[PDB]
């Protein structure tokens, strides 16, 4: 028990609605100052709202007018009705229970505002260049929304010297990631290298063969 | 008018067993019960550490300690243990919102000074059919974390249209990746002829520079 | 003593805290409300629905004198239409409030170095309080499930905090000494006329 499971996040367009849902078990949520904090892909704690036990609501600056806090007393769950959905809400969303600094967290739920459709990666091959005796190769995968994508080596057999970095987020809206690796020189020559792309979004999958 | 917290530093290093402070300051003299410290692993929710700036949270280990009052408040973790890499946000609860945490502290591992190997990646020839060139450069098991990536397009220091991103600090050897994207059109790529990416860092005496002439092997 | 004894209210040299809030009763007397207004050494002086000034010669059946301390910020919760702690749980002035609300610094009185603990004001309430309602209650604040029966421990929490006023705290969490003035209607207390 004594848990907060959130739900409700998802995709939306700008000016577009969602209702976050956060039921919560081990108190009471209408007893307790319940509060919904967010937080940026690679952003610090911004606290969004609060509904205090006696009913007096107060929003961030940044929400009000577009943000609601409520809650029903029988399901026993808190709710956060977002209107016109700008893209700076795109966050990970928590409510938490505030007793003496918040004690009490959910796993969180994802809201991603944008006006970007659904679309694979085209998968570019990082060749090895003239680039002591260690070569690097890999795959760019480029152009993909949503988030996430997965990238193996020689469908898993390599991992030693794999370094996937976190996507960009580009002016167009679509992300853009890295994965390379290191190797032997001497390697370079004998042995075959394919990246492999999984977008479950947009369901492609794609592998690539990487080669000077 | 409202109150700013900001934490000092915004990156830390040390080892298992060192004894670790992080500050956080207050735009104003505050109650000390206002503020918490909350610590958060990657890829998941913050937990609850210290409130009312010295009392220990309920099952959060003894090697956690917050002080502090008026504008200067400290958690102090006595002994690091591998599994209090993290970040940390303080945090004032102001019984009227809002309510404002810090910046945060990455409390990351120390380790020796490494350089890094730098590898420049023309774009590809399946990419410029499709009327974009995308330069790559990467640097590869560094540290500490602070590295300048440079790009150069016909000795013109280039701002404005390339991206980065890093790794987090490697498993075994605790070092950091970083990846830079320079982003071009196809006719502007072709506009030019040495791109070169210029790496400075703790562990190069001189900058490295790894560059390429377009439309040479 | 024909005066109304307003100096007992202003000039004492302790206050209730909020949630305690004290009210002196007040009636057969005159009202300078000059001597009270043009000696204006008070950070905040609002009358609604009577004018400040021209009010001293207006007759009321008896007069309210409600006193506390809050903390800066929470000055302006002291009227009407407003929420917050302080009003939803502590000190709730009417949707329709007729009369005034006084407000001093009072730093140089009610900090103490290392904190005054003294001052208290009400944190947990399930309920909003209505308009002129006192609290005094002290049992234990049960946020769940399981009855508390007394003992602090999780979900179970006291339900007054203390304001902890340190002179070296922010303008707005100094101490705040609060005299608000209800006019209530044979009338017998009057001003000079
Ligand atoms: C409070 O005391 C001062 C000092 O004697 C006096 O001047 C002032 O009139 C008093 N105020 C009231 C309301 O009695």
């Amino acid at each position: 028990e004594v848990q907060l499971v959130e739900s409700g996040g998802g995709l939306v367009q700008p000016g577009g609605s969602l209702r976050l849902s956060c039921a919560a078990s081990g108190f009471i949520v209408g007893w307790n100052y319940m509060s919904w904090v967010r937080q940026a892909p690679g952003k610090g704690l911004e606290w969004v709202s609060v509904i205090y036990p006696g009913g007096s609501t107060y929003y961030a600056d940044s929400v009000k007018g577009r943000f609601t806090i409520s809650r029903h007393n029988s399901k026993n769950t808190l709710y956060l009705q977002m209107n016109s959905l700008r893209a700076e809400d795109t966050a990970v969303y928590y409510c938490a229970r505030e007793a003496y600094g918040m004690d009490v967290w959910g796993q969180g739920t994802t809201v991603t505002v944008s006006s970007a459709s659904t679309k694979g990666p085209s998968v570019f091959p990082l060749a090895p260049s003239s680039k002591g005796g260690t070569a690097a190769l890999g795959c760019l995968v480029k152009d993909y929304f949503p988030e996430p994508v997965t990238v193996s080596w020689n469908s898993g057999a390599l991992t030693s010297g794999v370094h996937t970095f976190p996507a960009v987020l580009q002016s167009s809206g679509l992300y853009s990631l890295s994965s390379v690796v290191t190797v032997p020189s001497s390697s370079l020559g004998t042995q075959t290298y394919i990246c492999n792309v999984n977008h479950k979004p947009s369901n492609t999958k794609v592998d690539k063969r990487v080669e000077p | 008018d409202d109150i700013v917290m900001t934490q000092s530093p915004s990156f830390l290093s040390a080892s298992v067993g060192d004894r670790v402070t992080i500050t956080c300051r207050a735009s104003q003299g505050i109650p000390s019960s206002y503020l918490a410290w909350y610590q958060q692993k990657p890829g998941k929710a913050p937990k609850l550490l210290i409130y009312a700036a010295s009392t220990l949270q309920s099952g959060v280990p003894s090697r956690f300690s917050g002080s502090g009052s008026g504008t200067e408040f400290t958690l102090t973790i006595s002994s690091l243990q591998p599994e209090d890499f993290a970040t940390y946000y303080c945090q004032q609860l102001n019984s009227y919102p809002p309510y404002t945490f810090g910046q945060g502290t990455k409390l990351e591992i120390k380790r020796t000074v490494a350089a890094p190997s730098v590898f420049i990646f023309p774009p590809s020839d399946e990419q410029l059919k499709s009327g974009t060139a995308s330069v790559v450069c990467l640097l590869n098991n560094f540290y500490p974390r602070e590295a300048k990536v440079q790009w150069k397009v016909d000795n013109a220091l280039q701002s404005g249209n390339s991206q980065e991103s890093v790794t987090e600090q490697d498993s075994k050897d605790s070092t950091y990746s970083l990846s830079s994207t320079l982003t071009l059109s196809k006719a502007d790529y072709e506009k030019h002829k040495v791109y070169a990416c210029e790496v400075t860092h703790q562990g190069l005496s001189s900058p490295v520079t790894k560059s390429f002439n377009r439309g040479e092997c | 003593t024909n005066l109304c004894p307003f100096g007992e209210v202003f000039n004492a040299t302790r206050f209730a805290s909020v949630y305690a809030w004290n009210r002196k009763r007040i009636s057969n007397c005159v009202a300078d409300y000059s001597v009270l207004y043009n000696s204006a050494s008070f950070s905040t002086f609002k009358c609604y629905g009577v004018s400040p000034t021209k009010l001293n010669d207006l007759c009321f059946t008896n007069v309210y004198a409600d006193s506390f301390v809050i903390r800066g910020d929470e000055v302006r919760q002291i009227a009407p239409g407003q929420t917050g702690n302080i009003a939803d749980y502590n000190y709730k002035l009417p949707d329709d409030f007729t009369g005034c609300v006084i407000a001093w610094n009072s730093n140089n009185l009610d900090s103490k170095v290392g904190g005054n603990y003294n001052y208290l004001y009400r944190l947990f309430r399930k309920s909003n309080l209505k308009p002129f309602e006192r609290d005094i209650s002290t049992e234990i604040y049960q946020a769940g499930s399981t009855p508390c029966n007394g003992v602090k421990g999780f979900n179970c929490y006291f339900p007054l905090q203390s304001y902890g006023f340190q002179p070296t705290y922010g303008v707005g969490y100094q101490p705040y000494r609060v005299v608000v003035l209800s006019f209530e209607l044979p009338a017998t207390v009057c001003g000079p006329k």
